[PDB]
């Protein structure tokens, strides 16, 4: 634990908690680089609306901060040595498939 | 250079920084290939040194502008020989 | 989060917090990051320091007058609070002492009606219970119980003088050694005082719109220990560390004073009117509803008036 | 505004001269029952 | 091993606590001068749990710096009065 | 007014010797290499300017170069000419603005407006050709933004012969005039090996006598074709060091002129659609041009992960950028040299015992930016 | 041009060679910059050799970086470039370090690295042994947590602003 180095106020090292998993590809895309590694999202906090001009005023530290991992082992032992809360999730390669292009003239 | 100050008949001393070296540098062992390249070279500058009495020719053959700081190259090598073995 | 940044539902109308009032309670406002509307009868300068204290949008310098009746039409006219503070101790020519404390906070009243206005609020002297010394304390009952009689629903500010560095008064009890002296009545137990504070006063008002049982109460507004007002001179250059001479006389002469300190035409140091804000103490009922009501505790003046009197310091 | 009309079919806008309007861009007008409003210019064509 | 450092952090609260009047002198700091020594001894409770080995002597590491730039006038009024947290909101 | 709106030099004097100068940088310290890592490498540049902003053509150049090496890419030729060209009438105005304001800080106070009459004639091509006064974000990693107006070159000519006699003159208040020598030329030398242990850069160097210089040493553009006496200093004191600055000044005016004549036709940005993105007139007639264009602009061009570290001869020193492309379009880690972060390290070896107005002007003899050191 | 990366890569062999008591490896990266390892504990002996002369009398620190990445079992990863006159060339050795220990300082033996020092650890945690003052720069003074920590919000935990109830920022 390195609580006491980071200047981090305690409520953020409190409570919230991080999210890490492997991102899922956006569906839109057929492409599959980003999906892969691991990155290490935070859990989401109040943002409202400026009174003026309608800008989403925001009121968290750290909303926006996201980060990159090569195993998942190493993200959440990272975490740890942070002293972080955690929601580790499986990654989720999807299952090899049958194909043929005969079998679409099977009669 | 600003620093740099003249020093006249190099020779001499040239001749004491050379032995210097392969004194101190006389107790590697002959493992490392440190000892073997550096007395290469050493030698072989050394050996230039004997060969060259002149000067004005002398630091075109160290291939070295100005000779008078190269001497202090090797006195940073004397104190590197310092270094040596007390790294082993 | 309650911030600079935050919004919340207030949109204040202060009128007159050009003075030592009510930069705090913007303030407190402006932490919160509430929205107000502090509109200028003066000049736009003395207001710009008004400025950081809000958050880009938030402050609104409005043009006004409090004698025109739509005047104070236009800055209540989204206001969904509006807090009355206008009030000059020594009578400017123009406004006449008893319409300060009269016809403004009237018109103010009625209009705060005819705005469905949510919520209105009021400030007058705890000594202003009618009494023959002083016109102020009469005057402004009179504002008091007209906005009573015209917007009911009002709570009313009853503060005995707030404490503050700045402050009209601790200041002016300091700079009376310019002169010489200290003009004591007669001294000692002559007459006694409380003052509130400007932060614990602040805190508190905003509070009482933070408090949905701060209704139509008359909130009362006190200092925790009843200073003898010779011993609490005494504390002043005791502070000040200026040498301190009490100045013993006979009542009427220091009216003559105030008489003739009331002749220059900028802004006197004294007057006859604050001459008798002098020798009257406060009372000593709390029965009212008042600060501690709110749950603020009031912060004792000891430890305060240090920063409050260094100015003065040789 | 008017709206244009060719007897021909195809036709491309570019909101006005070269290089200075929208990025050029062909209007089809397969169906007379409507209009072939451009896609940036806005402009009407059947 | 801890309790080596332990000493060191006590050596540390004895130069702040000296040195805090001091500091509310030459600053002009109006808070009461106890205050600021009950606020020390606070933030002295802060860490009153850390257990690793290095990390409590890093801890003194970063608790000398402080007192090194209170002593030097460097930092000021704001800054050292920004512990206080006194504007906040409840 | 000598501390530049930016320095904190807290001192221990006594009667009136200092007995240690103790610079406290970070006063200016906008935090730019964090800011960096969240946009992309197109969006990057402008930070850049905003750097060494006295000088703020080379430091474009020192990216542009810093990227064009991860992404294997060279710019035609008259691109380059154009980068030394502006790389040198920046290294006008940097040299300009040091010798003057050294010269303010020591109380000249006239030969300063008789140069920035000029300066803001060097600022009427940036206005020109980039369409802002300064800060002209038009270095590209691919090469050069817009092509320059027809307009200008002949422009830079009439102004470029008659500048001499400016220096010149300015020359003449300065050199000879011996109440300037006598107030600076015993301070504050630098042994010559000792700078190079402090990393000293660029003139600070020079002024110790020893040879080096980038653009000879390893050149990194038509340097190659380009021919100038690079002026070494003795002594190693301000004197030295100002005498380096105005003959620089001269050479570079001596750049002008070959640049001027030969200046061959072509193109400017890279012909690599994937990097530089299409003209006007072609994206807005053809598919391709279209979607590079529009995806040069949303995602940015992504570079192979990799590390660097390019160095040019900015004109306060080499300009160093170290960074390292993850392969994604944002840029991982992109430290930044400053040459003036070292030489004010070095200040307080090099002014020691000195007395109080010599550390102001030796201050000036280094001729730092804070902008550029707090990064 | 394939000469440099030649001379480069035999150079580089040629310290592999000299003193492989740390070297872990020599790459050269293809556009022409060499750039060996070292183990923490080894960075003094090394660079002093890199000023000492066989070739490697790579004078003046150009810079002492500091690479940050959260995984690895050491996230921070030092990097200094250094320069040799006569024969014109620059090198790059690197290392990598823990979060907590504290690796020893270089200023001896590149000069000029002195404020370096107080750089990295003010933009990160790192401590550098036998260095005669770390201390804040390029921060405010409280300020706490360092920044450059590849996490840790650019928008920071907080902000000044001047207030006139108190009369100060
Ligand atoms: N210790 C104390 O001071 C105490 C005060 N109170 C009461 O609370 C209120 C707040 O006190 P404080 O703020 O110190 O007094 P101030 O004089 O500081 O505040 C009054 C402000 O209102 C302005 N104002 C009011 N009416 C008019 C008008 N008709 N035309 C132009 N300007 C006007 C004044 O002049 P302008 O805005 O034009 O500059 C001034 O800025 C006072 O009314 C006072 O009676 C009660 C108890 C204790």
């Amino acid at each position: 634990d390195i609580t006491t180095l980071t200047g981090v106020p305690e409520e953020h090292i409190k409570t919230r908690k991080v999210r890490i998993f492997v991102p899922a590809r956006n569906n839109m895309q057929s492409g599959v680089n980003n999906t892969k590694k691991w990155k290490m999202e935070f859990d989401t906090r109040e943002r409202w609306e400026n009174p003026l001009m309608g800008w989403s005023s925001t009121a968290d530290p750290l909303s926006n901060l996201v980060l990159t991992f090569s195993t998942k082992e190493d993200a959440v032992a990272f975490a740890e040595k942070n002293g972080w809360s955690f929601d580790v999730e499986e990654r989720k390669v999807p299952k090899p498939k049958s194909k043929s292009y005969g079998a679409n003239f099977s009669w | 250079l600003v620093g740099l100050a003249v020093c006249e008949t190099p020779h001499e001393r040239l001749k004491i920084l050379y032995t210097k070296i392969l004194d101190v540098l006389g107790q590697i062992p002959k493992n490392a290939a440190y000892r073997k390249y550096t007395e290469q070279i050493t030698n072989e500058k050394l050996g230039m040194v004997k060969a060259e009495p002149d000067v004005k020719k002398l630091e075109e053959q160290l291939q070295g502008g100005q000779i008078e700081e190269v001497i202090l190259q090797a006195e940073n090598e004397l104190s590197l020989a310092r270094k040596m073995l007390r790294w082993k | 989060k309650g911030g600079r940044s935050s919004v919340s539902g207030i949109v204040a109308t202060v009128f007159g917090a050009t003075g030592f009032l009510g930069r705090y309670v913007v303030n407190h406002l402006g932490r919160m990051g509430s929205q107000v509307i502090v509109p200028y009868r003066c000049e736009p300068y003395d207001t710009m320091h008004l400025r950081p204290m809000g958050d880009l949008g938030q402050i609104i310098f409005m043009e006004w007058n409090g004698k025109d009746k739509d005047s104070i039409r236009k800055v209540v006219e989204h206001s969904n609070v509006v807090i009355n503070l206008v009030g000059r101790e020594w009578e400017t020519k123009n406004f006449d002492f008893e319409d300060v404390f009269v016809k403004i906070p009237h018109a103010i009243a009625q209009v705060s009606k005819e705005a469905g206005v949510e919520k209105l609020i009021h400030i007058s002297h705890l000594n202003a219970d009618i009494k023959s010394p002083s016109r102020y304390l009469r005057s402004k009952a009179v504002g008091e119980k007209e906005v009573r009689a015209a917007f009911p629903e009002a709570t009313i500010i009853k503060p005995s003088d707030i404490f503050g560095r700045e402050d009209r008064f601790l200041n002016y009890f300091a700079s009376m050694r310019w002169f010489g002296g200290v003009p004591l009545i007669s001294l000692g137990k002559e007459t006694v005082k409380q003052p509130v504070y400007i932060v614990d006063v602040s805190k508190g008002i905003i509070n009482a719109i933070k408090d949905p049982d701060a209704k139509g109460k008359t909130f009362a507004f006190v200092g925790p220990n009843r200073y003898l007002l010779f011993d609490l001179v005494q504390y002043i250059f005791a502070v000040a560390y200026r040498p301190f001479l009490p100045y013993p006389l006979p009542h009427f002469a220091y009216r003559w004073v105030g008489r003739l300190f009331e002749v220059s035409p900028f802004e006197p140091w004294t007057t006859r009117d604050k001459v008798e804000r002098v020798h009257m103490s406060d009372m000593t009922l709390p029965h009212l509803p008042g600060l501690e009501d709110l749950g603020i505790q009031a912060t004792p003046l000891e430890l305060k008036a240090i920063e409050v009197l260094r100015r003065h310091r040789t | 505004q008017p709206v244009s009309e060719v007897g021909s079919r195809v036709i491309s806008c570019d909101g006005g001269g070269g290089a200075l309007g929208h990025p050029r861009v062909y209007i089809n007008l397969d169906k007379e029952t409507k209009t072939g409003t451009c896609g940036y210019c806005g402009l009407q064509f059947r | 091993d801890m309790n080596e450092a332990k000493r060191r952090v006590r050596e540390l609260y004895r130069a702040w606590y000296r040195e805090v009047p001091n500091t509310v002198h030459l600053f002009q700091l109006d808070i009461s001068v106890k205050q600021g020594r009950d606020k020390v001894r606070e933030m002295f409770m802060k860490n009153a749990h850390v257990t690793d080995p290095r990390v409590v002597d890093l801890l003194v590491i970063k608790g000398k710096m402080e007192l090194e730039e209170t002593i030097n006038v460097w930092k000021q009024r704001t800054h050292i009065m920004r512990f206080f947290h006194e504007t906040e909101a409840p | 007014p000598a501390a530049h709106g930016v320095l904190r030099l807290v001192m221990e004097l006594s009667g009136e010797m200092v007995r240690k100068c103790d610079p406290h940088i970070g006063l200016l310290h906008r935090g730019t290499e964090k800011l960096i890592e969240y946009k992309t490498y197109l969006q990057a540049l402008p930070y850049f300017d905003r750097l060494d902003y006295v000088s703020m053509m080379c430091n474009e150049q020192a990216y542009s170069l810093a990227v064009e090496k991860l992404l294997n890419i060279q710019p035609p030729p008259r691109a380059q000419w154009i980068r030394v060209l502006f790389g040198e009438i920046t290294r006008l105005l940097n040299h300009i603005m040091a010798v003057t304001t050294h010269a303010l800080d020591i109380g000249a106070m006239t030969p300063f407006f008789w140069m920035f009459e000029e300066r803001e004639k060097m600022f009427e091509f940036y206005e020109r050709v980039s369409g802002a006064r300064m800060h002209a974000a038009y270095i590209r990693p691919g090469g050069v933004h817009q092509d320059l107006p027809l307009g200008l070159l002949d422009d830079i000519y009439e102004f470029s012969k008659n500048f001499s006699f400016r220096i010149d003159e300015l020359e003449e208040m300065l050199t000879n005039n011996r109440i300037w020598r006598n107030r600076t030329v015993d301070i504050g030398v630098v042994t010559a090996e000792d700078a190079l242990n402090y990393g000293f850069s660029g003139v600070m160097l020079r002024g110790s006598g020893i040879q080096w210089d980038l653009r000879k040493t390893q050149p990194y553009d038509v340097y190659d074709q380009v021919e100038f006496d690079v002026p070494i200093g003795s002594r190693g004191d301000c004197y030295d060091r100002y005498l380096c600055r105005v003959e620089e000044m001269r050479q570079s005016l001596r750049i002008i002129s070959q640049c001027l004549n030969k200046m061959p036709p072509g193109e400017i940005k890279v012909d690599d659609a994937k990097v530089s993105p299409p003209k006007r007139a072609e994206m807005k007639t053809s598919m391709e041009s279209l979607i590079h264009h529009f995806k040069l602009y949303t995602e940015g061009y992504q570079v192979p992960p990799g590390a660097t570290y390019t160095a040019i001869e900015a004109p306060k020193g080499e300009f160093g950028v170290y960074l390292v492309s993850d392969g994604s379009s944002r840029p991982y880690r992109c430290k930044i040299k400053a040459p003036g972060f070292a030489h004010l390290a070095g200040l307080d070896k090099m002014s020691k015992g000195h007395m109080l107005a010599d550390v102001v002007a030796i201050i000036g003899t280094q001729d730092i930016v804070f902008g550029e050191v707090d990064r | 041009n394939d000469v440099v990366h030649k001379q480069l890569s035999a150079f580089g062999q040629y310290v592999a060679e000299i003193l492989p008591k740390y070297v872990q490896q020599v790459q050269v990266s293809c556009f022409n910059e060499l750039e060996i390892f070292i183990h923490p504990d080894g960075v003094i002996p090394v660079l002093t050799f890199l000023r000492d002369h066989t070739n490697a009398q790579f004078k003046s620190l150009a810079d002492l970086t500091a690479v940050d990445v959260p995984t690895r079992q050491n996230r921070f990863e030092i990097v200094y470039n250094l320069l040799s006159l006569r024969f014109n060339s620059r090198i790059r050795v690197k290392t990598y370090t823990d979060e907590l220990t504290p690796i020893e300082s270089s200023v001896t033996v590149y000069k000029a690295a002195n404020w370096y020092e107080r750089e990295i650890w003010d933009m990160f945690g790192v401590f550098f042994a036998n260095h005669p003052d770390l201390r804040r720069i390029l921060t405010d003074y409280g300020f706490e947590g360092h920044p450059f920590r590849k996490d840790f919000p650019l928008s920071g935990y907080v902000e000044l602003r001047y207030d006139d109830e108190v009369k100060r920022v």
